[PDB]
């Protein structure tokens, strides 16, 4: 059934699972007309899918071609993502193929059951975690690539960078939903500690910092203030 | 008009005939029920005094033979048989009208209820959901389970409606997975229309059936599969006309016949809402609406 803090340690087990977020698929910025009526405009969306395991990361971007002449895109949003998913599954070797796809919105439940009757064996899950995925897009490489794009296009991420060298998935999973609920929560905050250092850099092949282990408790620290913080600015306290 | 005699009534029973009822006393010189109307099936149902669970009955034509129903003390259950000897079964039924010991099937002249609830349902097609082939009627109780049931045990027991499952490959096509989830047009008319039932009266047929027993038994997965029936349609955006407004008809009829206080575990509130409010015949069930919103507007 739903996946929450009682069972959190199985993401870290050799089952294999992915986590599939929806909510950058369908984007659009909202804006008046010559009219003064109101109407959208869509922009590039993607598919969040990760292995919390490996930090491997399908992303899939979403052209803005695929909605034209579509209507109710928010409905055709969640059946497109599982559409994809469930050629991202068949696409990878039976033994990669994950045993089960956890999804952040329970909304995905039935598009992605109904694409995935083919795989009566691979648990189809919601959560309770209320996971910052939504931040994704926060991530500058991540965002750069979507919105570059000109065509329907998958590209592989390992969003960890080199941290399993060094650490657990289960604390690299942990640094990852920590650095992503504060790009939530205070964008502009979250990336001035991030990269407000210019002896720190990002390496080519990677999205986060080269911090030492003792740097990324200092990051990790300032992380946690800034939370912290917010939810008192926001509730004043 | 037809009679289904009785051996003896040794035990307390409340009897039903279709969706008549009345009670006998233990050793009552009760004999049967005669003026059965012919050109319907019929059920006549039991529920003992002293054991008020387990509801049971038996689905029968008439026309098909000659049935008597006799108490058996070891299985503890009244029992339907078929006697093959005509000239005793008319010399013993005669005796029992003389002694007057049956009651008249009590239907008001201008009374359709039953015809309207069982008006596509047909002895042939009972006996294939309920698969007893040495017998010309069969047996239901309130707790035989459906196939879809015993696939989520004893096989031979079981109400074999026509499984429906909106999320199964049978319903969904390949590359039309959200049209047909969204739409099940396609599978009501081309799988369970065309492909299954071959046509609507089959299909009503077993939907009536199947409400039938959901009301006589408390059969709970008849139910399931009159709601699964229902929504089916509803959930279509293309539906022949006259079908809908059939169906209708058929709702309305089984909504006016269902005990007030049986309601609120006959009817699922999703489905209805769903039905009359949601679905893509929110607006065809005119008849069906009206009954329902002045008669169970709490469910709504
Ligand atoms: C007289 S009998 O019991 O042997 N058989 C029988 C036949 C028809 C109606 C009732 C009956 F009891």
């Amino acid at each position: 059934g739903a996946m929450n803090s009682s069972n959190y340690a199985e993401l870290f087990n050799n089952d294999i699972k992915l986590f599939v977020d929806d909510t950058n698929v369908y984007r659009v910025t909202v804006h008046k007309t010559f009219e003064g009526n109101v109407a959208t405009k869509a922009i590039n969306g993607c598919i969040f899918t990760l292995n919390p395991k490996t930090g491997h990361l399908f992303l899939k971007i979403i052209h803005t071609s695929v909605w034209a002449g579509q209507k109710r895109l928010s409905q055709l949003a969640k059946w497109k993502t599982a559409e994809e998913v469930s050629a991202l599954v068949r696409s990878l070797p039976k033994e990669e193929q994950p045993k089960q796809i956890i999804v952040t919105r329970k909304a995905m439940l039935d598009p992605l059951e109904v694409h995935m009757l083919d795989f009566p064996n691979i648990a189809i899950r919601p959560t309770e975690l209320r996971l910052p995925f939504s931040a994704a897009m926060s991530i500058d490489k991540l965002s750069d690539v979507v919105m570059k794009a000109t065509e329907p296009q998958m590209v592989l991420f390992n969003i960890y960078d080199d941290w399993l060298d060094r650490i657990s998935s289960y604390t690299a999973f942990s640094r990852l939903t920590l650095l992503l609920r504060a790009l939530k929560t205070n964008e502009e905050s979250a990336k001035m500690i991030l990269l407000s250092d210019p002896t720190i850099t990002i390496k080519s092949y990677h999205l986060w910092p080269s911090f030492t282990d003792e740097q990324w408790i200092t990051i990790e620290s300032q992380m946690r203030d800034l939370i912290l913080t917010e939810y008192g600015r926001k509730y004043n306290v | 008009m037809n009679t289904v005699p009785f051996t003896s009534a040794p035990i307390e029973v409340t009897i039903g005939i279709d969706q008549y009822s009345f009670n006998v006393k233990e050793n009552q010189p009760f004999h049967g029920i005669k003026d059965i109307p012919i050109g319907h099936v019929h059920v006549i149902h039991f529920q003992h005094a002293d054991n008020s669970s387990m509801r049971y009955g038996y689905w029968f034509d008439c026309r098909m033979g000659n049935f008597y129903i006799q108490y058996d003390p070891k299985d503890g259950l009244y029992k339907m048989m078929e006697e093959r000897d005509g000239a005793k079964f008319e010399n013993i039924v005669h005796n029992f009208k003389e002694r007057q010991m049956m009651v008249s099937y009590p239907k008001i002249d201008e009374d359709d209820t039953w015809y309207n609830l069982t008006e596509f349902v047909q002895m042939d097609k009972i006996r294939k959901i309920v698969r007893k082939d040495e017998n010309q009627f069969s047996y239901v109780d309130s707790s035989m389970t459906t196939v879809q049931e015993n696939e989520l045990s004893d096989p031979a027991h079981s109400l074999n409606y026509t499984v429906i499952n909106f999320k199964s490959r049978e319903a969904i096509r390949p590359g039309h997975e959200m049209e047909d989830f969204l739409d099940k047009s396609y599978y009501l008319n081309t799988v369970m229309l065309q492909g299954i039932f071959k046509n609507s009266s089959n299909y009503f047929g077993e939907l009536q059936f199947a409400f039938l027993n959901a009301m006589f038994f408390g059969n709970y997965g008849s139910s399931l599969q009159w709601h699964a029936m229902i929504e089916l349609i509803c959930s279509s955006a293309t539906v022949p006309k006259h079908m809908l407004d059939k169906l209708d008809e058929i709702l309305y009829y089984q909504i006016k016949t269902l005990p007030e206080q049986y309601s609120d575990i006959l009817l699922n509130e999703r489905v209805w809402n769903i039905c009359l409010y949601s679905s893509f015949q929110k607006n065809s069930l005119h008849n069906t609406e009206k009954i329902m919103e002045n008669k169970y507007p709490e469910l709504l």
